[PDB]
Formats: C-alpha cells, structure tokens, sequence
RNA sequence: GAGCUACCUAAAAACAAUUUUAUGAAUCAACUCGUCUAUGUGGCAAAAUAGUGAGAAGAUUUUUAGGUAGAGGUGAAAAGCCU
RNA sequence: CCGCCUGUUUACCAAAAACAUCACCUCUAGCAUUACAAGUAUUAGAGGCACUGCCUGCCCAGUGAUCACUUGUUCCUAGGGACUAUGACGGCAAACGAGGGUCCAACUGU
RNA sequence: AAUUAUAUAACUUAUCUAUUAUAUAGUAUAAGUUUGAAAUUUCGGUUGGGGUGACCUCGGAGAAAAUCUCCGAAUGAUUAUAACCUAGACUUACAAGUCAAAGUAAAAAUAUCUUGACCCAGAUA
C-alpha cells in the first residue's frame, strides 16, 4: 500500500474483516465494534496508514500527527475510529527497532529507509553505502540529477560534486603539521545529507535493497 | 410561475384567513427552523401544506428530522412534506423492523446504508416492496393492520 | 447507554442474522410488532359452549382440523383479529385460556397416553401445565418450579381451570424444589417428563424491560445458562420409566441452546450413567400443522417454530426424547 | 469610582541614518515591548536591576480633554481589565 | 512539527501551537431624521473558517423519447375526475517565527 | 433540574374608536394562550477512590444474639360474612402493633389459609 496516494488501501478492511472471522474472539465475542492494533519500525507509515484509512472509508480528515523524522508518536495512544460500517477501530504505537539488530548491514539497510535517526550512524558510513548500492544495481540517475560528470564510487569525488553544485562549504579546522588551522572546505556532511534526502524521496530511482536474498 | 402552481394546486391562498397563512409559515420559519429561501421551496413544491394544522405538520418535520435523519435540505428536495403520515409511518417502520433502516446516532453515522429516500416514498408500493424490503406483498398488507392497532393502544 | 432490550435486540442481529441467512428479516418484523394468541377450552364446564361463540367469530382449532383431546382456538391465515377476554362460566371454571399457539405444540407432541404419570421439571404458570390437565390421560401429575412465586399463580390457575375433584390431594401435586436435584429424588418414575428449561425468551426480552436476561449485571447468569438448561434436562431423563418419552422444549432461537442442548445431554447421559436415549422422528408433525405455522426445515434435532408476520406463532423449539432402555 | 486599566470620541504630536523600493519591506538608533539567564526576594522596586533580546512609517507609539459603571461596562476570549 | 504572513493576550509565575488577520463560506434584513447611517443588498449586521490550485459524496421522476404510459399528489365515490414540461468531503507552500524538537561546523573554564 | 417569567415576539376575547352592512380594520387597558431574554432555589444516603450499576422498609430460613448465607411481600384467592362493648395483659423511646374472660346483640359456635403518619384534598348521608 502507498499511504499518500492511497493506493490498494480499500483491500486492507475487507482482508481483516475476513481474517478475523476464521479467529476466536471469547471475552469480546460480544462486542459489535472491531478493534485492531497497528505497530512497526519507525517511519514506515504506521501514523499515515491510521488517517489514509480514516479518509478512505470514514471520509473525515488526518487524526494522528505525520512527521517525516522518526520517533513523532511517543506513546500507545487511544483508539482512533477509522470506519463506521463494519465500526473499526485502530489502535496507534511508537515505532519500535529490537534491542539487538542482526547484522551490520541490516542495521546501515535499516537506516537507508529512515527508520532510525542518522547521527546515530554518522550520516558519512550511510551515503556510501547509497553509491555502492545504487551503482551496483544500475540505478545510475544521481549522475543526471546532480550533473556529475561521469558514473562513479568515491564518495570523496561524488560529494565533492555535490557539494559545489549547492554551493555550500564550511569553515573547518584541521591539524597540519605546525598547529591547528582553520580552512574553508566544501561541505561533506551536507552532500550526504542532500544525497540521503534525495534518494528517500524516490527521486533517485526506485531500489530493491534486499535482492538475491528475496530471490533465493 | 411559482404562483401559477401554487394557485392551482392550492386556489384558497388567496381566500384563506390572515390567521391560517402567518401559522403555517411562522411554524416552518419559527419551529422547523428553515431557512427564508427553503421556505419558499416548500409553499412552491408543495402547496397542499397551506391547508394542514400547523401542529400536524410540525410533526411530520419532527418525525423525519429526528426518527428518520434527514438534514432540512434534505426534507426540502424531496417534497417530503407532500406525503401523508399514515403512509410515512408504514413504509419507514416496516424497514426500520426488518433491519433495512437505522436512524443516524449522534455522531451520524449509521451501520447499514439507508435506501434513498425516493425509494422509501417516491416508487409505488410494489416497487417497495419488491426492491427496497425484498419482502411479500401480503406481510405488508398484514403489517399494515397490526400497525393501526398500536396507535389505537398507544 | 442501551437498554436491556437495546442489547436484546443489537445481540440477536449478529447471531441470528447468521443462523438463518435471509429469513431474519422477517423474524425480524415478527418479534417487534405483535403476537398472535391460541385460545384453548377448559373442556370442563362450557366445553361446547364457548366452542359455539368462538366459531360464529370465524376462530377455528387448529388441532381439530388438522386431524381430518386438546382443542385450541386459531385466527385464519392472516387474520388479526384478537379473542375477546376470557370470562367466568356459570360452574366457576373459566372459559378458555389464551396462550401461544406455539406452546401447545410440546404439549401434543408429548404423545400422552392414558394412565401415564406426567412430570413437569420447571412448571411455569399455565402454559404446558394446564393444557396437560385439560386432556383427561392423566393419573398423577407434578409440577416444579425452583422460585415460589410462579408456582403460587400457578395454583391460581390450576384452581380457577380444573375442578377441585380432578385436583384431588394426589391427582396433582405441586413442590417449590430445584429440578437438578430432582436426578436423585426421583428415578424411573414418570413416564413423561415434559422440561422446559429456562430460556432467554427472545419475543418477551426485546418487549420487557423489568428482569430481562439481557440486562448487563445479569451477565453471569446469561452465560451460564446452557450449562443449566443441561443439567435440567439431564435430571428428566433419568427420571423417566425405562422406554419412557420426554420433551425438550425452548423459548428461543440459539442453536446452542436448542440444537446442542439434547445432543449434549445425551452425551452426559451416555457416559456418566451408561444409558441410552434415542430421539424420535417428528417429520410427519411437520407437515401436519403446515397450514397455520411457519418453521424452517433445517433442523437437525428437534423442530423449530420461527415466527412470521402471517403466522406469528412462536418462536418455540421443541425436541422429542425417547429413552430405549 | 474609567487621573490605573479595557475600548472609544475630538484636538494635537514624534519617527535619524542606511538599503529597498514604492512597502502592516530590510539593517539599526530614539521610542514601544518584555524573550532567555543571573542578581534581588521586608529588595532600589508590594514585579525592580544588569545583561541578552522583539518591533521600530505603522493594526506604530505618545500627549491632552471627553464617553461607557457593577443585574453593568470593556474585551484581536486571557473568564483579561474596570485605582 | 505547528501556525499562512506584520499583528494581539493571562499589568505581578504561561508571548504560545491560543487570539486576530486578508481570502473564502453560511445565515438575517427592502429600510430614513440620535447607533447601523445623514447609509440602501457590489449595503449592513450575526457567525464560521487558512488561501490558492486538485479532488471526489449527497442531490439531479422512471420508461418510451420535444412526445405517450407507469408512477406521484389530491379529491369525488375500487371506479371516477383533478394536477404533475450539478455538490458537504478531503490532499497540499513558498516566505515568515524571541514557537516546539534535531544535526553538523566553529567556539569556548560547561 | 424544579418553580416562575405584562424581556421581546405573536395570536384570541373583551374595552374604546372608525367605518360597513352584519362586516373587515385599528387599540394609552384587562383576561387568556404561545415563545422564552431573564430571575429565584437546590445539588439524600451507604458503598480502598473513579465508570456503570446497584442497594435504603418489613416478613421467612441458616450462621446460633454484631456482619454474613438464602426466599418472598407492597397480596392473593376462598368464603359461614366475622357486631357492639369491656376485666387483665403482651410488645414498645415516642408512634404504630398484638391477645382477650365477662355482659349485650345477631344468628343457630367459625372467617379460614398462606403493609405509610400528619396536613390537605375528595366521595356519598
Ligand atoms: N513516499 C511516501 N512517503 C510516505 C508514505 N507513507 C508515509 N510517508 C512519509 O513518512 C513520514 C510519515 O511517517 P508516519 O506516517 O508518521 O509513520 P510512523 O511509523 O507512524 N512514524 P514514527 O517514526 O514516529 O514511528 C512522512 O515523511 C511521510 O511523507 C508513502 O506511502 N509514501
Ligand atoms: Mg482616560
Ligand atoms: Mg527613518
Ligand atoms: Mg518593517
Ligand atoms: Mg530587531
Ligand atoms: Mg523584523
Ligand atoms: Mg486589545
Ligand atoms: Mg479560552
Ligand atoms: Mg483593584
Ligand atoms: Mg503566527
Ligand atoms: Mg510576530
Ligand atoms: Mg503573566
Ligand atoms: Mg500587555
Ligand atoms: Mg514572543
Ligand atoms: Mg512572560
Ligand atoms: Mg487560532
Ligand atoms: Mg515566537
Ligand atoms: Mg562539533
Ligand atoms: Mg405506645
Ligand atoms: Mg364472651
């Protein structure tokens, strides 16, 4: 399902109303209203999916606070009504990760897709990881998009052509040989960023960053 | 053109008393609570209210509006106020019974799709029954008995 | 904040609603608009005269004519008209009493036979009780019924309906004790055992307010009640003569409390006390009384008055026991 | 009791320099306000001081005289203000 | 993230995401000698609401086809006449902010 | 929420004028009705505290007389119709509630079985 342009997300209700009634129900086989419970990893559209359906069927408006940074909605919060036909009720929660990722690059895939915040990755150990990955699989449009001069796999070169093409560069201070210096320098962090935030905004292409693990 | 039909459905509107004209406005403007435009919609689509008692016709509006949900815009498209209560009444009720109506709750939402308000009224009786209740013709006939007999015991 | 029949009727539509399909509308209409009343004669004092007066209204006993020694007094098809109120004759035993067509039925479909005892395990005033009096196949009859209030109307009944003769010291015999333990109290004895067991009356919740089963704090009571309406009906059958009949009979519609209380029973009967019971095919009382009832042939167990805006008689279940050994 | 304060009526005032333009535009004084921290807490002060800040040709600010009064007045609603 | 923006407020613990705001929308009123107003519906008053663009609910007699039936509504008694030629909803726009979260660079006795 | 409400608004009957063939107009007021700007007063009890529920009086059974465990009554039908009067007592804060010899009178002894004050309104004689 896309959340914004709320696509295939009429089939959702009708799967779960189906759904529940293979299940058991006990203590609530009484009660006419269907309440069920939405949870994820952050920044997975988990706040969007409550008012996407809120609108689709209930034809009222956006309930639940949609922000793009992850960890927006704190605590498990009451129900929020999402229909009035079959009287569905949702249940909205913070975004939870686990207490121990498996793997190192499940962990650099993980915060690809913005689920968790970038500085606890450095934002530097991330961007590169975006051109192996996009010049690995073909996508090679970052080339067009920021006028680069040919394909490559250095981020030192990417975002050093990045970085002047937004005109953007910082006061640095590095460490020669006799003392500390402060030198103009092109921003490298801020290339990664603007990388980062065009490639999560599908501008970049469309990627499939688990492939020949789905195939197999 | 809104005369002309007035005057013909309704020729005393022009013979009626001061009194009987002011009561049946002031109920519509007063108790419905319609608008000034909506009014004249109602004397023009439906001239025949001229001549019902003011309390009479309050009920019919109360009925719909609150046993029923319609919105005033809604009583007001339809020439709702044209029908006769004793045929509202069968036809609302007989659904209201079967499951094939709810009146809206507070928030105005109702659990089932209420049928168009044309089907409840506007089509013949075969067609209700046919399409709206899905029901035989001789249950109705049946209801219809038992019906005045509440009122009567009411 | 919905009302004890607010939730009456807001439970019934998710249940019932699945139970039949497409027929619980018009269920549906029947047990929100009215009832239709069968009156049925003392057949002690006035027993040709108000059979005269109530034929000149175009009332006509249903069980009469299906046979082309109950007689009970039916509408036509269709027919609103209602009985005018029963009244006292001139030996001091009432007219008629006017009660559910429906539950006459148990009554017939009981197969009494003359000098047979009858047990009622849960008596509920008249109804069953006193049309069992009505026909003369009776020796000694008993009634139960675990409150004393009912039972005390019902004596009213049995005192204004049969004469003091027939009620004689032993003839009937009335005891406010619970019917479980009646398992025990009794064994082997009657050779009918007519239960009803206490049901959530689906026509009678949805139109009362006072003491409806439906009520929330009656919760505990509601749930519990197929595992009572089993014990009842356990206490019965072993109550019942060796190759004796009884009868389950059911206010309401609940497949789980009509259809899976007899199979359950005789689960625990088969088990628990080694014997067996053998239901009894009802068929050919189906097509008998097609004219003036309207039930579903659907039923796996038992039979099933559903009502119906023509009709209206109902809503009863009633299943016939026989005990082989 | 409207010499405070809220709003209003009438008659009057103030706004440098710089850049934009042709402005409820910009930088920033006078002026208006009171963001954040510290000091103070019978204190200089029954709400201040010192810094740091927001606006600063406008729905701006200020002066004088008049009006609305408690079952009420006023209110860009804080149940604010009316010594 | 929230609010369109300059503005406004709980003098003395809250300056804000609250209030106002142009724009948009609904309702009420056909009129003069003390307010509205020495005005007249392109006006006035009451009230709601971000704008712009984009979207879709209602509602829009039925079938023949500007024509006839079936309906509908009335009466006279089940018969006989009379009459009937488009939206309330969402989704998003830069600029600005002593608003509330976050990051990096620099900077430092934190 | 209860009790009001010549705030405004409306109608109706009078009253007072105009007219007119009875009649339609108006109206320094009175009496109604409708509308409700307002006004006055109140916020029973028991329940770790908050939803809902519930429960509050009397009678029957157990614990066995302090709180707990259970059923019922705000009557019911039957009837011989069950009078008046008057010792001594029971019960009891008060209030209400019980039993009853003797005498007389009706008849030809009998009522059998299982509950709300005062005030204020009524009804008949
Ligand atoms: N392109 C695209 N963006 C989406 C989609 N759904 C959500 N987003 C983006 O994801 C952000 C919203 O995330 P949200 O719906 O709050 O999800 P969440 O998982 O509940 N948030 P949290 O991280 O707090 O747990 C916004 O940046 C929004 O634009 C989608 O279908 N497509
Ligand atoms: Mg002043
Ligand atoms: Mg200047
Ligand atoms: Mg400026
Ligand atoms: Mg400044
Ligand atoms: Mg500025
Ligand atoms: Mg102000
Ligand atoms: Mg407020
Ligand atoms: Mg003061
Ligand atoms: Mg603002
Ligand atoms: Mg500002
Ligand atoms: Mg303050
Ligand atoms: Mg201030
Ligand atoms: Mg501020
Ligand atoms: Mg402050
Ligand atoms: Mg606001
Ligand atoms: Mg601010
Ligand atoms: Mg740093
Ligand atoms: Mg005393
Ligand atoms: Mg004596």
């Amino acid at each position: 399902t896309n959340c914004v342009k709320d696509e295939n997300i009429k089939q959702i209700v009708p799967k779960v109303m189906e759904l529940i009634r293979c299940s058991y129900r006990y203590h609530r086989a009484e009660t006419p209203e269907y309440c069920i419970m939405v949870v994820g990893v952050p920044n997975v559209g988990k706040s969007s999916l409550i008012n996407s359906l809120r609108r689709q069927h209930l034809r009222t408006g956006k309930a639940a606070r949609v922000g793009g940074e992850p960890g927006i909605t704190r605590a498990v919060t009451s129900r929020i009504q999402v229909c009035e036909r079959p009287l569905v009720f949702l249940l909205d929660t913070p975004g939870v990760l686990a207490p121990r990722i498996e793997s190192v690059e499940t962990g650099l895939k993980l915060a690809l897709c913005g689920t968790v915040l970038d500085h606890l990755v450095g934002e530097e150990t991330m961007a590169d990881y975006l051109l192996y990955t996009l010049n690995r699989h073909g996508l090679f449009g970052y080339v067009q998009h920021y006028a680069l001069a040919s394909a490559c796999d250095q981020i030192e070169w990417v975002l050093k052509n990045v970085a002047i093409k937004l005109r953007k560069t910082r006061k640095v201070k590095v460490l020669t040989g006799t003392g500390n210096v402060n030198v103009i320098q092109p921003d490298y962090a801020m290339a990664a960023r603007d990388f980062l935030r065009t490639f999560r905004s599908g501008l970049l292409g469309q990627v499939m960053l688990d492939r020949d693990i789905i195939p197999a | 053109g809104k005369l002309k039909r007035v005057l013909s459905v309704c020729p005393e509107v022009f013979t009626m008393h001061q009194r009987d004209i002011d009561r049946v406005v002031k109920v519509l403007r007063e108790k419905c609570l319609f608008t000034a435009q909506h009014i004249t919609d109602v004397l023009h689509r439906c001239p025949t209210v001229l001549q019902e008692d003011p309390n009479e016709l309050e009920y019919k509006f109360q009925y719909a509006y609150f046993r029923m949900g319609l919105t005033h815009l809604d009583i007001v498209r339809t020439n709702f106020l044209q029908y006769s209560i004793t045929k509202i009444k069968q036809r609302h009720i007989y659904l209201e019974r079967l499951g094939r109506y709810q009146t809206p709750d507070k928030k105005g939402q109702t659990q089932i799709p209420n049928p168009s308000l044309r089907n409840i009224l506007r089509v013949s009786e075969a067609e209700f029954l046919a399409r709206t209740a899905c029901s035989s013709v001789e249950e109705f006939q049946v209801f219809k008995k038992l019906l005045d007999q509440e009122e009567e015991e009411e | 904040q919905f009302t004890a029949s607010r939730l009456a009727l807001q439970n019934f539509d998710m249940t019932y609603s699945v139970q039949f399909g497409d027929l619980w509308p018009s269920i549906r209409v029947s047990l929100l608009s009215e009832q239709k009343y069968g009156a049925l004669v003392n057949n002690f004092a006035a027993w040709d005269s108000v059979s005269a007066k109530l034929e000149q209204l175009s009332a006509k006993d249903f069980v009469s004519e299906a046979i082309s020694n109950l007689r009970c007094f039916t509408f036509s098809r269709g027919d609103v008209s209602r009985f005018p109120p029963a009244r006292l004759g001139s030996l001091g035993l009432m007219d008629y009493y006017l009660m559910d067509a429906a539950s006459l039925l148990p009554v017939l479909a009981l197969g009494l036979q003359h000098g047979d005892t009858v047990l009622d395990l849960c008596a509920a005033p008249g109804g069953k009780t006193l049309a069992l009096l009505q026909t003369g196949c009776c020796r000694n009859l008993a009634a139960n019924d675990l409150s004393t209030s009912r039972t005390g109307r019902l004596q009213k009944v049995l005192h204004s309906y049969v004469p003091q003769d027939i009620r004689e010291g032993n003839q009937v015999r009335v005891t406010s004790w619970d019917g479980r333990k009646w398992g025990e109290l009794e064994g082997d004895t009657y050779d009918r055992v007519l239960v009803d067991v206490p049901c959530t009356t689906d026509r009678h919740s949805l139109h009362e307010e006072e003491n409806n089963i439906f009520q929330r704090s009656r919760k505990k009571e509601r749930q519990m009640l197929p595992m009572l309406q089993v014990q009842l009906l356990a206490a019965g059958l072993l109550a019942t003569k060796p190759g004796g009949h009884v009868v389950y009979s059911t206010c309401s519609l609940s497949h789980l409390q009509n259809e899976y209380v007899v199979q359950g029973a005789i689960e625990l009967l088969a088990n628990q006390y080694n014997i067996k019971v053998q239901v009894e095919d009802l068929s050919h009382f189906r097509k008998l009384f097609m004219d003036t009832f309207c039930f579903f042939p659907s039923c796996q167990v038992g039979e099933l008055v559903i009502p119906n805006l023509m009709v209206n008689f109902g809503p009863m279940y009633f299943c016939k026991l026989h005990r082989l050994p």
